[PDB]
């Protein structure tokens, strides 16, 4: 199994920015696709962002041109910037791991899905 | 618990333990049917095994799609001895036999326990009235989907056949499924978990590329004043490895053309190292005689195109060694794997040129464009190319030899510990590679 760990969540002056990670830590060879999502307390899970094999972006129209979804690969490691935060942003954001497949140099090997913990965003 | 396992791989299959300990993971693993389960073991590393032993442990029937008749009729045969009641539904059934069958699968408690069925006929709409009672009394213990990579149209046999199984995988909610091939690149991997529809986890069984025993390395021709002698000393350090014994064992160099066979495993003789031309230009007669020469290593090296190989079964084979760049990856791994068969250490090597390089892209062009205006266009003329650059990539490219192998193939990052170039001196593979820019 895979260990999401989202970091760099906060508070921040409406207009500002925060810079949000995703470490996925394990045997992993490659993911599918990484999507990060907020859910606001008792409100639908919205999807924000995502990036699959080969830095193929899909963006929420709510956020378009204010979020960049990025891969440091080597570090299996995406990032969201949101810029120009709005007090409508604020929510939990985490990421999903779609088509995610780990090996064993033994040929042992798992193809799963895996969602992260969270990290609050909130704007004042 | 596990008794019933080695009891049954016993009693019934008169196997005491499993061929190798992926084989009895991956059976293991279809026994608990917690999971469904993606087997890649080269043929005969007893893939059949992980789904025809679950399938008796199993309380009901175990469904097999297999591509072809000739496939199944293989199995069939062979499971009869067994005295397993395996039933088989296809194209080549007789009109009283298959409405005889029909019937048998209708009764409470069916004679058959393991049905072997063609995709084309898992589709036609005049079988699914059995499919239904079956899926409704929850019949279905197991759906194995062999030869899974026809699925992919990265795959070199995509089956468009094959596309309908991962909707009735669905139907089938009850039963875990089992996908098999041998050959699958991760992109083949990936096409088979959607287009199967299997349900996370999978349990991935895939008999990995890396052989510990194997030394890779990559020669820039071009940077080689004497290549021919540069290839004989290496066949010499290859064979030399018991100063007592002298030539220990043997070794084969693969060529492109017929010509450069003749022409190197002359040049070869003569510079030190005794060595045969073999290729199906030659009579049978004059090959038989030079696999024989080579098999009893009267001739311990043997300069061969890619028809040498096909079931050498020589196993103290010390050196493989490209002369001209191989048309694939999965060629060069298979070509190049025939090395150390024993398990003693060995030397498989690449000669690189651009020169070379150049010819084979050409080539491959060629032969894939000629193919488009013959059979129109195809998505696996695209792997047919890109399989060709990601072993250029090897080549042009600095780090390490097995992990380069393992990444295509979608192995883990393997276990080399200094057994290639890049591992063992990475600055002196960076100062050859600085050298081949400045050839151009
Ligand atoms: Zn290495």
């Amino acid at each position: 199994q895979v260990q999401l760990v989202e970091n760099g969540g906060g508070c921040v002056q409406a207009g500002g920015s925060l810079k949000l990670s995703c470490a996925a830590s394990g045997s992993i060879f490659s993911i599918n696709r990484m999507t990060w999502y907020r859910q606001a307390p008792g409100k639908e899970r919205e999807w924000v962002a995502a990036i699959t094999s080969g830095g193929s972006t899909n963006y929420a129209y709510s956020v378009k041109g204010r979020f960049t979804i990025s891969r440091d690969n080597a570090k299996n490691t995406v990032y969201l910037q949101m810029n120009s935060l709005k007090p409508e942003d604020t929510a939990v954001y985490y990421c999903e791991a779609y088509g995610t497949y780990t090996l064993a140099p033994t040929g042992e090997g798992e193809y799963d899905d895996y969602w992260g913990q969270g990290t609050q965003v909130t704007v004042s | 618990p596990e008794r019933r396992v080695r009891s049954t791989l016993k009693k019934v299959f008169g196997f005491d333990s499993f061929k190798t300990p992926l084989q009895e993971s991956a059976t293991m693993a279809v026994v608990k049917g917690n999971k469904d389960v993606f087997v890649c073991m080269p043929t005969g590393a007893g893939k059949s095994l992980c789904y025809q032993l679950p399938a008796l442990l199993a309380k009901g029937i175990t469904i097999v799609v297999s591509p072809l008749i000739a496939l199944i009729q293989d199995q069939v045969d062979h499971l009869l001895t067994l005295k397993v009641r395996v039933s088989s539904l296809n194209s080549k059934l007789s009109a009283q036999e298959r409405k005889e069958l029909l019937a048998d699968l209708e009764r409470e408690k069916p004679q058959t326990k393991i049905l072997y069925i063609t995709p084309e006929m898992a589709a036609s709409s005049s079988f699914q009235p059995t499919l239904n009672s079956l899926v409704s009394r929850h019949l279905l213990s197991y759906l194995v989907v062999d030869e899974a990579h026809c699925v992919s149209q990265w795959g070199h046999d995509f089956r468009p056949d094959y596309l309908r199984l991962g909707a009735l995988r669905s139907r089938l909610g009850h039963a875990p499924c089992v996908a098999l091939t041998a050959t699958a690149t991760p992109q083949v991997q990936e096409d088979v978990f959607a287009a199967l529809h299997l349900k996370k986890p999978v349990a991935i069984f895939k008999t990995p590329c890396f052989r510990a025993n194997l030394f890779y390395d990559v020669q820039f021709k071009e940077l080689i004043s004497d290549p021919y002698g540069n290839l004989k000393d290496f066949c010499l350090k290859a064979l030399g490895q018991e100063a007592d014994k002298g030539l220990s064992g043997c070794g084969i160099v693969y060529c492109r053309t017929r010509e450069a066979c003749e022409q190197l495993a002359i040049e070869l003789s003569c510079r030190g190292v005794n060595a045969k031309a073999y290729h199906a230009g030659l009579k049978a007669s004059e090959r038989t005689l030079v696999q024989n020469d080579w098999m009893e290593e009267k001739v311990p090296v043997i300069v061969a195109t890619i028809s040498f190989g096909m079931g050498v079964d020589k196993a103290n084979v010390r050196f493989v060694a490209h002369w001209n760049i191989a048309k694939s990856m999965a060629g060069y791994y298979q070509e190049s794997g025939r090395a150390g068969r024993d398990g003693k250490p060995s030397w498989c090597r690449l000669y690189y040129s651009r020169n070379d390089r150049d010819q084979v892209s050409f080539l491959i062009r060629k032969e894939v464009a000629k193919l488009q205006e013959k059979r129109g266009n195809k998505a696996s003329d695209k792997a047919t190319i890109m399989a060709f650059d990601a072993l250029v990539t090897f080549c042009e490219e600095l780090g390490c030899r097995h992990a380069a192998i393992a990444k295509y193939f979608g192995d883990a990052l393997p276990a080399c510990a200094k057994g290639c170039d890049h591992c063992q001196n990475p600055t002196a593979v960076r100062r050859r590679l600085e050298a081949l820019e400045r050839s151009s």
